[PDB]
DNA sequence: CCAGCTCCCTGCTGGCTCCGAGTGGGTTCTGCCGCTCT
RNA sequence: GAGGGAACCCACU
DNA sequence: AGAGCGGGGAGCCAGCAGGGAGCTGG
């Protein structure tokens, strides 16, 4: 049915573009809040038909503090996503010479694109992200306290407060929900507030692995 | 020291005195129990004549199994009530009772005035033979005293039905003291050598022994935990 | 705990017998072997099981059951302690003579009434008199032992008292008291 | 509910079990659906699994060549209103099962014409709720029409989500599982609104699902929440679950223990059970592992 | 419309459905042999969901010679007017939605079943 | 002490009888008969040598064990070519000791009043049933067990197999060990739900009508009239037409017998081997106690179809369950079913060994001495360390 | 085995009595490892 | 073209280790019977 | 002024 | 002839047999 996939849409969209303003990207504050009325008046209502494009509805997003630092945002239209589809989304990303990505996929990848993701990551780093998984913000909820991805000049402060190593902290898998959210690779700390019970607030910090 | 030698001249003991309720009492207990009884004849009527209605979640069982120990256990509870509600201050179970040394009010109750429903596994006495608990009582008997209900106290004593049934419900509690030992044991023992080596190091940190840090202030506030209280914040509920 | 048990105080094993004599009485009792029967005779019959062997099947289980009831109670071709189920939903009728079954003496009550009446107790007041024992009154069909498979088809009243009942009796058809 | 709790749940927690006892959520519902019990009962009808061998009464099987002459001659007169292979699986789907999941009969059809990509041609008409099934076009048809039956009754879902095979809908009178909120006064007040369990865990669907908070909406599944939301939430709701265990009797350990177990079990970025599996494969030394368990097999492995 | 094993009449074996497209009918072939025989009912399988519910079909009289079954003076029989019968719950395992009691007629040569 | 008492004055006997005489050849033929048992009274043979009757009290004061000599009639026939039957009879030969049970019937303690017992330094109010083993006091606790020869049907749990009937069927009237036969039905998680068989000394399952084509039953109609009593049932046919869809294409006796062969203990290389094997499987040790003998097949098949018949009318939901907790489905072994057990054991070995000892003096000599071919010692001190230690078997295989 | 190699000796009594060695070696390191009977005490019992 | 075709995904399933703490007391058993040689 | 183990059973909290 | 001596469940982890894209190859 064109309006619960409509719905659909309209979901990942935001959360898109909650997820791109809590990396840093300039997302500005309509596109924050942007309701189903102003999704189906700006895109479509029928995507069947193809009123709303997957296709028509890829973000380019840039940061704050460096304006040539850009992320596209990718909703392929096949459910799968092979080889081909990866080749000519990073034909796109060479030729607006963008480093960064993410993959909205439907029903996923095949083994051998996701290994073509690793592959080329070291140049243009791409992030498949399920369309199911993106259905609601997971930092919304009620168990995830908040992640503060942390610079470097401040990991050595960390560091050199309590004399410790890197492997001495918590760690946090790189294939975590909130990692994968925070777009963050292997070395980066993130820094945990969360509620106590005792102290009221507590600051943990965990290494990604 | 000095209660144990006040209680030289004051004296305690425990009789059976102090199980004995008013003679109004226990018409008041019997009163009760046939009233309930015919209450879960009723249910057993209203199930029989298939005019029970089940309730969401359950089937027709759940339901006329909830209803029937719902009676059975508010009969238990008035009974109860109306037992301590006999008691004199002179009475040593309620002395015990309410010192809070030894003993419930549902000691009281079970000695004084129904012992209540023997339950094997969470449900009622279970049918053992072809659809009877004993053969003792006819087929497919749902009512109090065949599924185990016992109607009376320690003091009146256990009919053999329900010496039985009590037998039944004890066992349960033996097995599952003989049978929680080992597990619980064994859960301390992995929790110990799960967490042996972790401790407060001196820069206050709490790591464990590969020097990991797992928490960065002992119980995220950097506290003892033999020397905190239970306290209220004055500013929560209040509203504005 | 529930592992280790004890035996109650009229509890009794039974020691074995043979099958022999109550199947030379059922080959003579009107049962049909299964050998000499058309299998379509099977489902309206009462399938007769020996020592967990079916060894035929007979066509008026009430009247057999009655038989073999008074064949024990008088100690005759069935001994005492040969248990004797009618599944009578089921429509079987197994005959376990077999040792390791565990039984125990019940008092027999036929039309609400004892079978043991006061002329047992005065016989018994004077065993080392009258030579009247406990095996005169299993003789006497007063008492029979029944063991727990047969139990799950017999009435047990608790006390003489229940025999004896107005209102809402709860039950007529008591098979067996309680000593 | 049957939620399991004491000392077996205590081993399910610690020992990180993929497969819990009585896995569930409790699904918190979103304005005024939380508030009418209708709206929240469409919710439940909406995450309760159906199959079609729940709505169905019958299903009979056919030999039925010409569909102009119906051997059933019961369902005559809308199949000439219609109107291939000659095998007919007729349908008849049981009333009450029929309304109360609130489903009309064209969605049926419409879930077995995208199910089989129209493979099988299917008939409906109701005013006895009837379907037919016929196959359009040596593993004769009748065993392929057997064969589809029964994948239609067991292994295809109507509404609902899969792993969910129980919701109950309940109005909670405590204030443990309320909808505590602060007032334009400023005091706390509890509003009793409408919360779902379930009896498993399809969390990240139900998360998704209309009207359901995406906020609150928890489960009781360690490694689910773990998989779902991460590994500080997971901390969370293994310390919640903890405490649940433990002062579920009304006994109180100070927050700092269970702190302390949750936080041993969640540094290292995964859920590290207490077993030999989680304790004896972390960087501790070879003496500690073999004090532990399997000490031969890791002496030997160092 | 339940239908059971039809067995071939010379080899004793297992009847099994199949068509023939010339005369497009439905015919029951044995397989052990090759014989063949026209179907008298078009019914090849029903499945019966929610059709447990008939239950008096599976009763016997002889539950009326039961020792250990309740007896009642207030359910008399239709069929004959013998005021005592003996009545039980089902014992099936479809009982677990149901209290459903069934009588019967303690009367011999009667055996009448009902409910209610 | 009725147990005791059943125990000697039948099981040992119906032991005896039961065992299968000796054949040897080299070649002259050997036949050995055991035929008619004895058992005295407790006596003991001091280094002197003469018999005394022995006291339980000389028993616990001097560490000896409470044991009468068991006496047993063998016949020896001897065959030579062109030569008729030689038969010796050995009268009485002691073969070995049996504890006696305390105040039994072979005690001396039995039939005497209360002032005898006094006069023997014996407390009448000590109730006996027990044994004196090296001086120790021993008591045969009394060992549940499922009841034999009953059909059982329970759920299997996490299991594939939905549901299970279950027999462990045993001979009666001789001691013979259990063989349990396992008629079942698979879990839905395949088009239909299967009845299958799982048999004694059968490596792999076979489903169930194979088995009953095995028996001799090839038609379909004989194999159902055996299964289902009322053919106006449809739903047990309903179960019943998977097993006829998995099983149709063995249709002959001789092939079913082949794949019931197929997966023994060890699978014949002949194909009449393996007939023969399957013989003897469907014969002497699938279900036992309805049948032994030759032409026996009716009745087996008749036990056979009614285990299917009750794994279905359980798998329809008409017949409740079976509890194993249920006391009416358990037996108790005492004192002489264990006792019987052990002393089948014992005298299997013993007559092994008296073989292995004829078969040598016959190998290379002529003739053997019988007095010395049995060792007593066998029967003596396997009942003496079995009741000693308590560890129920041998002493070999005590752990 | 050495008396074996050190004369003529056949290729499978050599191979055979390595079994026998690892056999040995194997249960006085681990006597209970799955499908090799236990290594036993002429009493009967198993070694430790 | 489209049939050929390798390499990481799922799933059954056998191996495999684990199953509370601390105390008394007892008994039986290891350590066994044939010999080959004088 | 101190010379066995192992297995099993019973019991205690 | 006689003595000493030869001789139960419950839960993991890994490994195999079937899938299915897919680059290489007409
Ligand atoms: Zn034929
Ligand atoms: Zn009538």
């Amino acid at each position: 049915d064109d309006e619960e996939e409509t719905y659909r849409l309209w979901k990942i969209r935001k959360t898109i573009m909650q997820l791109c303003h809590d990396r840093g990207y300039l997302v500005t504050q309509d596109e924050l809040d942007q309701t189903l009325e102003e999704f189906k008046a700006q895109f479509g209502d029928k995507p069947s038909e193809g009123r709303p494009r997957r296709t028509d509805l890829t973000v380019l997003v840039a940061h704050n503090d460096d304006p040539t630092d850009q992320m596209f945002v990718f909703f392929p239209e096949e459910p799968k996503v092979g080889i081909k589809t990866i080749k000519v989304y990073c034909q796109r990303m060479q030729e607006e010479n963008i480093t960064r990505a993410l993959i909205v996929v439907q029903q996923g990848m095949t083994p051998s694109a996701k290994q073509s993701l690793v592959d080329m990551a070291p140049k243009y780093i791409l992030e498949q992200f399920l369309q199911q998984e993106l259905l609601i913000n997971i930092t919304e909820h009620e168990l995830v306290p908040e992640h503060v991805v942390m610079t470097k000049e401040e990991v050595t402060e960390l560091l050199a407060r309590y004399k410790l190593r890197e492997n001495q902290l918590p760690r946090i898998q790189a294939g975590d929900p909130v990692a994968r959210y925070f777009g963050i690779k292997r070395g980066q700390v993130v820094k945990i507030i969360r509620p106590s019970e005792t102290a009221g607030r507590y600051i943990t910090y965990r290494l990604v692995q | 020291t000095v209660i144990n030698n006040w209680l030289l001249i004051e004296g305690h003991t425990i009789g059976i005195g102090d199980s004995i309720a008013d003679s109004k009492t226990y018409q008041d207990i019997q009163n009760t129990i046939k009233k309930a009884k015919q209450d879960v004849i009723e249910v057993i009527e209203k199930a029989h004549n298939n005019e029970l209605e089940p309730t969401p979640g359950n089937t027709l069982r759940q339901t006329f199994e909830n209803q029937v120990n719902r009676i059975l256990n508010d009969a238990r509870d008035k009974t109860g009530s109306s037992a301590q509600k006999s008691l004199s201050e002179y009475n040593n179970f309620k002395s015990m009772v309410v010192s809070g040394a030894k003993g419930s009010k549902i000691n009281i109750s079970q000695v004084i005035a129904v012992v209540g429903q023997q339950n094997v596994e969470g449900k009622r006495i279970p049918f053992g033979f072809k659809h009877r608990t004993l053969p003792h009582f006819i087929k497919d008997d749902y009512g109090p005293e065949s599924r185990g209900f016992v109607e009376n106290s320690y003091l009146a004593g256990l009919t053999p039905t329900e010496f039985f049934f009590h037998a039944m419900g004890g066992r349960e509690g033996l097995i599952d003291t003989a049978v929680k030992t080992a597990e619980t044991g064994y859960i301390q023992r992995r929790l110990i050598k799960s967490m042996e080596s972790v401790m407060v190091k001196y820069d206050a940190t709490v790591r464990n022994s590969i020097n990991q840090v797992v928490q960065l202030r002992y119980g995220e506030d950097g506290l003892a935990g033999e020397s905190v209280e239970f306290q209220n914040l004055a500013t929560l509920k209040p509203s504005n | 705990v529930g592992l280790v048990k004890n035996l109650a105080l009229m509890a009794y094993i039974s020691v074995g017998s043979q099958p022999s004599p109550i199947l030379e009485f059922l080959e003579e009792w009107s049962m049909e072997n299964l050998e000499e029967i058309s299998p379509a005779a099977i489902a309206d019959a009462t399938k007769i099981f020996v020592n967990g062997c079916w060894v035929g099947i007979h066509k008026d289980p009430e009247q057999l059951m009655n038989t073999l009831r008074k064949l024990r109670r008088q100690m005759d071709i069935i001994v005492s302690e040969v248990s004797m189920i009618r599944d009578i939903r089921e429509r079987e009728i197994r005959i376990y003579t077999d040792a390791g079954r565990i039984c125990r003496p019940l008092l027999i009550v036929e039309k609400q009434k004892l079978l043991l009446k006061k002329r047992h107790i005065d016989q018994l007041k004077e065993r080392e008199y009258n030579n009247y024992s406990w095996q005169d009154l299993v003789a006497s069909g007063v008492v029979e032992y029944i063991d727990t498979l047969e139990e799950e088809t017999v009435m047990l009243a608790m006390t003489p008292d229940d025999l004896q009942e107005k209102e809402v009796a709860y039950c007529s058809t008591y098979t067996h008291c309680e000593i | 509910k049957n939620v399991t709790l004491g000392v077996p749940r205590l081993k399910e927690l610690i020992n990180i079990s993929k497969k819990p006892k009585t896995p569930s959520l409790t699904v918190f519902l979103l304005g005024q659906s939380a508030r009418d019990a209708e709206r929240a009962k469409d919710i439940l009808c909406r995450l309760e699994h159906t199959t079609l061998r729940k709505v169905t009464a019958n299903t009979a099987i056919y030999y039925d060549p010409n569909p102009q002459s119906t051997v059933v001659a019961e369902d005559q007169e809308w199949v000439n209103v219609y109107y291939i292979s000659p095998w007919l699986l007729r349908v008849e789907l049981d009333r009450k099962h029929m309304t109360d999941r609130k489903l009309t009969m064209e969605q049926i059809a419409e879930k077995i014409n995208a199910g089989f990509g129209d493979d099988l041609n299917c008939i409906f008409n109701d005013d006895k709720l009837v379907l037919r099934i016929r196959i359009m076009n040596k593993m004769d048809d009748d065993v392929f029409l057997r064969c589809i039956e029964s994948n239609m009754l067991t292994d295809m879902t109507l509404q609902g989500i899969e792993q969910i095979s129980k919701v109950y809908m309940h109005l909670p009178q405590t204030d443990n599982k309320k909808k505590i909120i602060i007032t334009e006064d400023g005091e706390f007040k509890a509003l009793q609104e409408w919360i779902l369990e379930t009896d498993g865990v399809s969390l990240m669907r139900v998360l998704s699902e209309k009207d359901v908070d995406p906020v609150r909406t928890t489960s009781n599944d360690i490694v689910e929440i773990f998989t779902v939301l991460g590994i500080e939430a997971v901390r969370k709701a293994l310390e919640r679950e903890l405490y649940h265990v433990i002062s579920f009797d009304g006994s109180y350990v100070n927050y700092r223990h269970l702190a302390l177990l949750c936080d041993t079990m969640t540094c290292r970025g995964h859920l590290m059970a207490i077993t030999r599996h989680g304790v004896n494969r972390q960087d501790t030394g070879p003496l500690m592992k073999c004090s532990f368990e399997e000490t031969v097999d890791v002496l030997m492995e160092a | 419309g339940f239908v059971g094993i039809r067995f071939c009449q010379e080899c004793n074996n297992m009847l099994y459905p199949k068509e023939d497209k010339e005369n497009r009918i439905l015919l029951y072939a044995c397989r052990n042999c090759d014989y063949q025989q026209e179907a008298d009912n078009s019914c090849i399988y029903v499945n019966k969901i929610t059709h447990e519910v008939d239950e008096l079909t599976q009763i016997i009289a002889d539950v009326s010679q039961d020792p250990t079954l309740p007896r009642t003076e207030d359910h008399p029989c239709q069929k004959c007017g013998h005021k005592e019968a003996v009545f039980f719950q089902s014992h099936s395992a479809r009982a677990e939605d149901a209290m459903r009691l069934y009588y019967v007629c303690t009367a011999p040569h009667c055996g009448h079943r009902w409910t209610e | 002490l009725d147990s005791f008492d059943e125990f000697i004055q039948m099981s040992v006997q119906r032991i005896v009888e039961d065992a299968p005489p000796i054949d040897l050849q080299a070649p002259p033929r050997y036949l050995l008969k055991f035929e008619q048992i004895y058992l005295s009274k407790p006596t003991h043979w001091e280094r002197d040598g003469a018999p005394s009757p022995m006291m339980p009290n000389e028993a616990r004061l001097r560490n000896l064990t409470y044991s009468a000599p068991l006496y047993v009639d063998i016949t020896k026939t001897v065959i030579k070519e062109g030569e008729e039957q030689l038969q010796t009879q050995h009268q009485k030969t002691f073969i070995g000791k049996i504890p006696i049970m305390l105040r039994s019937t072979y005690c001396l303690l039995n039939g005497l009043t209360d002032r005898d017992l006094c006069e023997l330094n014996e407390c009448p109010l000590d109730p006996g049933g027990y044994f004196i083993i090296n001086g120790s006091e021993k008591v045969l606790i009394a060992q549940e067990k499922m009841a034999t020869n009953t059909v059982y049907v329970f759920a299997k749990k996490d299991s594939k197999y939905a549901y299970t009937g279950e027999c462990r069927s045993c001979l009666e009237n001789s001691s013979r060990p259990t063989s349990t036969i396992w008629v079942s039905m698979l879990a839905r998680g395949a088009i239909g739900q299967r009845i299958v068989a799982t048999l004694p000394y059968i490596k792999q399952e076979v489903p169930i009508i194979i088995v009953f084509r095995a028996l001799g039953f090839v038609s379909d109609r004989d194999i159902l009239e055996h299964i289902i009593y009322d053919f106006e049932d449809p739903e047990m046919m309903e179960m019943v037409k998977p097993s006829l869809d998995e099983a149709f294409v063995i249709q002959e006796q001789n092939v079913a017998l082949n794949f019931i062969g197929s997966r023994g203990a060890k699978p014949g290389v002949t194909k009449e081997k393996r007939i023969k094997y399957a013989k003897e499987v469907l014969q002497k040790e699938m279900l036992p106690h309805v049948g032994v003998s030759d032409f026996c097949e009716t009745k087996k098949a008749y036990f056979l179809g009614y285990m299917v018949h009750r794994l279905l009318l359980a798998a329809l939901g008409r017949r409740e369950l079976d509890d194993r907790d249920h006391y009416g489905n358990k037996r108790l072994d005492l004192a002489g079913p264990l006792l019987a057990f052990l002393f089948r054991g014992m005298f299997k070995n013993l007559l092994k060994e008296v073989r292995i000892y004829a078969q040598k003096f016959i190998d290379r000599g002529k003739d053997f001495n019988l007095e010395l071919a049995i060792k007593t010692r066998i029967i003596s001190d396997g009942l003496k360390y079995s009741l000693a230690t308590g560890n129920w078997g041998d002493q070999k295989k005590a752990h | 085995l050495r008396r074996n190699e050190q004369n003529g000796a056949a290729a499978h009594v050599i191979a055979e009595d390595v079994k026998l060695l690892q056999f040995h070696v194997a249960t006085m390191v681990d006597n209970e490892l799955p499908g090799l009977p236990r290594a036993m005490q002429k009493s009967g019992r198993p070694l430790k």
